[PDB]
């Protein structure tokens, strides 16, 4: 970085590890103490069906 | 219930004989099914259908049923073939369940 | 095929206990499973099974009232549950296959087997 003026110099910086199956996603659902395998927007599913 | 002798013994590559005597309902109107099992392990099915054995089975087990009592024959007895024995059947009459006999242990010298 | 069994359990007298089996390949199976249970120094002792795609389930008079088998087919599981616990029903427990979807008298595939102590 080099600079004379009108700098914001950063303080801390994050050291990034990657993985498989995560995301982001918006709700309104309150958060519990359950466990599952399946997380949608409206609500957790248990079940071993092909489709929804 | 089944009734087996609680135990017979006999010589590496003898013959021995196994029976069991229940009643008309359990084994004088149903088929007979012969278990062995070692210790420290499952029960391993012998023979069914009261004279077949299933595949992996040496010819040297058979079985009979003749009336009331069934018969279970083994020969060229080895110092592995000890193990308790065991006769089960289909009872059917005031509500039916599968029976197991009293269990036979077979002592090699 | 293989069926295998959950993990061991301890148990206070009057508590309930379930144990589950699974069973390798499809989830569907077209043939019976039932469970039987042996207490050390004696012989084994036939609880109940249950029948594919009919559903029904039968149990021994012995056993009649305290067990209660089910099945889900989308998983391919079997669950067994166990109440009124006393000291001898310390025993291991043991799920058995049939060849026809008929509970009958000949068992040709059984699993490991998982202790249950009080
Ligand atoms: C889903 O099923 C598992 C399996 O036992 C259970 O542990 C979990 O509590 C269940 N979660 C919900 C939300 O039902």
């Amino acid at each position: 970085f080099e600079a004379n003026g009108n700098l914001i110099a950063p303080r801390y910086a994050f050291a990034l590890s990657r993985g498989f199956g995560s995301g982001i996603i918006t709700s309104n659902a309150p958060m519990d103490e359950c466990d599952a395998k399946c997380q949608t927007p409206q609500g957790a599913i248990n079940s071993s069906l092909p489709f929804q | 219930v089944l009734t087996q002798p609680p135990s017979v013994s006999a010589a590496p590559g003898q013959k021995v004989t196994i029976s069991c005597s229940g009643s008309s309902s359990n084994i004088g109107n149903d088929y007979v099914s012969w278990y062995q099992q070692l210790p420290g392990t499952a029960p391993k099915l012998l023979i069914y259908d009261n004279n077949k054995r299933p595949s992996g089975i040496p010819d040297r087990f058979s079985g009979s049923k003749s009336g009331t009592s069934a018969t279970l024959g083994i020969t060229g007895l080895q110092t592995g073939d000890e193990a308790n024995y065991y006769c089960a059947t289909w009872d059917r009459r005031p509500t039916a369940y599968v029976v197991f006999g009293g269990g036979t242990k077979l002592t090699v010298l | 095929v293989q069926l295998v069994e959950s993990g061991a359990e301890v148990k206070k007298p009057g508590s309930s206990v379930k144990v589950s089996c699974k069973a390798s390949g499809g989830p569907f199976r077209s043939y019976a499973i039932s469970w039987v249970r042996q207490a050390p120094g004696q012989g084994p002792e036939w609880m109940g099974g249950i029948i594919p795609i009919f559903g029904t389930t039968k149990y021994a008079p012995k056993f009649q009232g305290r067990v209660t088998i089910t099945a889900d087919d989308f998983a391919g599981t079997v669950y067994m549950e166990l109440s009124s616990l006393r000291s001898e029903d310390t025993a291991m427990y043991y799920c058995a296959k049939h060849m026809g979807y008929q509970v009958r008298e000949t068992m040709d595939v059984w699993g490991k087997g998982t202790t249950v102590t009080v």
